[PDB]
């Protein structure tokens, strides 16, 4: 949207607790990147019906480091840039999905 | 502050290896282009810019290194165009910056040295993919070439060799630049590098796009739905390229010739 303040987007790779990929890679706007939006998104990509949604938590894999962040940040763009990922769209971000219930 | 370069020995062996790999493909592409191009004018000469993506997404091996496929394609296309002797061939690189790897006025790709010096400059590590800057610089380059030409009409063509991945908000930003190129009769053709050996889910044809409504329900789109380049082709195998690039240009010239 506006040049002066658009936050852009990144590409997400969803893997389950076995490490297996769950969906196609998907582009997500940083302005939408709440943990709850991403949970609804994963259930939609799996084609599950709206009342069938499994609530998910996500662990963030930091590219270029063997480092996983277990608590979802208030600002995902800032978290990634703090860890040296200056342009997240250039590299795919792996998210480990944790079914909550 | 100059850009990191491959070893020259590495670049020379790449050029020689790729030339051998692509020799029959270049011959097929040259034969087809001669018929397409050495009709419709060539009293006309062309100026062609091969614009190669130097960004680090080209190094992802979840997508089987698009940069490998792009440099093979570069050698194929540069050699096919060289035997035509119909105009000048230049090479631009782009990522965070835009650079001229080989000028329209530089030596022709008849020597291994000239090809190797180009491959040396591509390392696929730049931290962004600035396609808006690419188009601004390409338009400005070709416009200076026109002004030089008058003061002393070419057909000017840019071929973009890239995995085609930018943030989707950039698709709308590229549309006015493509209109500006078209107004100046610069033809822009995008060659999407999408290696067949990409892991499942990671092809450009598989990439999805999440749009959240006012209600917060996500609606799924496909990445290429809004891809702004009207003229492009998708390469999954090196061997795909001659047939598809020739078919695209043949069809475009059929239409512009009416
Ligand atoms: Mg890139």
């Amino acid at each position: 949207h506006p040049m002066a303040t658009d936050l852009g987007s990144f590409k997400a790779n969803f893997i389950d607790s076995d490490g297996n990929q769950m969906t196609d890679v998907v582009e997500i706007n940083f302005a939408d990147a709440t943990e709850k939006n991403i949970s609804n998104l994963l259930n939609t990509l799996l084609g599950r019906d709206r009342e069938e949604f499994t609530p998910y938590r996500f662990r963030i894999h930091i590219p270029g480091k063997d480092l996983i962040i277990d608590q979802y940040p208030n600002d995902l763009l800032s978290l990634l840039q703090k860890h040296g990922v200056t342009n997240p769209f250039e590299t795919t971000i792996t998210l480990s999905a944790e079914p909550q219930a | 502050l100059k850009r990191p370069l491959r070893d020259y020995g590495e670049a020379l062996e790449m050029w020689s290896t790729f030339q051998t790999k692509t020799q029959a493909l270049s011959q097929s592409l040259s034969s087809q282009l001669r018929l397409i191009l050495t009709g419709s004018g060539i009293k006309r000469a062309y100026q062609i810019l091969l614009c190669v993506d130097d960004s680090s997404s080209m190094s992802d091996d979840n997508r089987s290194t698009a940069g490998n496929l792009a440099l093979e394609s570069l050698v194929m296309v540069a050699r096919a165009l060289t035997v035509l002797e119909a105009g000048q061939i230049g090479v631009m690189g782009f990522g965070t910056d835009v650079f001229v790897a080989h000028a329209l006025t530089d030596p022709p790709f008849t020597s291994q040295d000239a090809g190797a010096r180009v491959l040396q400059q591509f390392t696929f590590r730049q931290d962004s993919t600035d396609m808006v800057l690419l188009l601004r610089r390409t338009i400005d380059h070709f416009r200076e070439a026109r002004l030089i030409q008058a003061s002393s009409d070419l057909w000017q063509l840019a071929l973009i060799l890239s995995d085609g991945l930018v943030q989707s908000r950039d698709h709308a930003r590229l549309r006015p630049l493509l209109r500006e190129a078209m107004e100046q009769r610069v033809m822009v053709v995008f060659i999407v590098m999408d290696d067949a050996r990409s892991r499942k889910g990671h092809s450009v044809l598989e990439l999805k796009e999440a749009r959240f409504g006012p209600d917060g329900v996500p609606v799924i789109h496909r990445y290429l739905d809004s891809f702004p380049f009207p003229y492009y082709l998708i390469v999954h195998h090196l061997e795909d390229l001659p047939g598809a690039l020739a078919a695209l240009l043949r069809t475009w010239f059929a239409e512009v010739n009416s």
